[PDB]
């Protein structure tokens, strides 16, 4: 009952058969979107 | 990956963790040092 | 979907080592094409030279083959590199 084996299960379910390498989008047809952007730590040099 | 790298990583080596959302959404941020080229244009030195 | 289908499918029993012909007689054709990004450095003390180079890679095999008509039309799938053979250049 508490947050950890929720967690746990939650993770063993949605990881059971899943692929990495397979491009995951709805349809072949259909693209995705990658919202992009950067932020500067330091100017090194 | 970056196109206009010289000597240096191409994509990033740390590969640190990403945050999930019920919804399907992600999202991640993995620190980098990078080493990009310029063409470096000196003509009004050092005021440039 | 369809593409892990096809991915897991083509993956079942592909080996990597394995030379990819069918007959052992019988060689393969790897086009190869170079291009340049920079000549980064050309240090001459040294007499090294530092280059950014594009290698361009072209084969077939057998192992890999199936049929588009079956797969809702697809013709063109990614997979990496690691799990199938590579002739070392």
């Amino acid at each position: 009952e508490t947050r950890a084996h929720a967690e746990e299960r939650l993770l063993k379910k949605l990881f059971s058969g899943y692929n990495k390498w397979s491009r995951p989008v709805a349809n072949i047809s259909d693209v995705v979107l990658v919202r992009f952007g950067l932020s500067i730590a330091q100017l090194i040099d | 990956v970056l196109y206009n790298n010289a000597d240096g990583d191409f994509a990033v080596t740390h590969l640190t963790k990403a945050h999930l959302f019920h919804d399907g959404r992600v999202q991640w941020t993995p620190p980098a040092i990078y080493k990009s080229s310029c063409s470096i244009d000196v003509t009004f030195f050092p005021f440039d | 979907h369809a593409e892990e289908r096809l991915l897991k499918k083509l993956f079942s029993g592909y080996n990597k080592w394995s030379r990819p012909v069918a007959n052992i007689s019988d060689v393969v054709l790897v086009r190869f094409g170079l291009s340049i990004a920079q000549l980064i450095d050309v240090d001459e003390k040294n007499q090294m030279m530092t280059t950014n180079v594009w290698v361009k890679q072209e084969w077939h095999d057998y192992k890999l083959r199936w049929d588009p008509a079956d797969y809702e039309n697809v013709t063109s799938i990614r997979i990496p590199s690691e799990l199938i053979w590579r002739p070392d250049i």
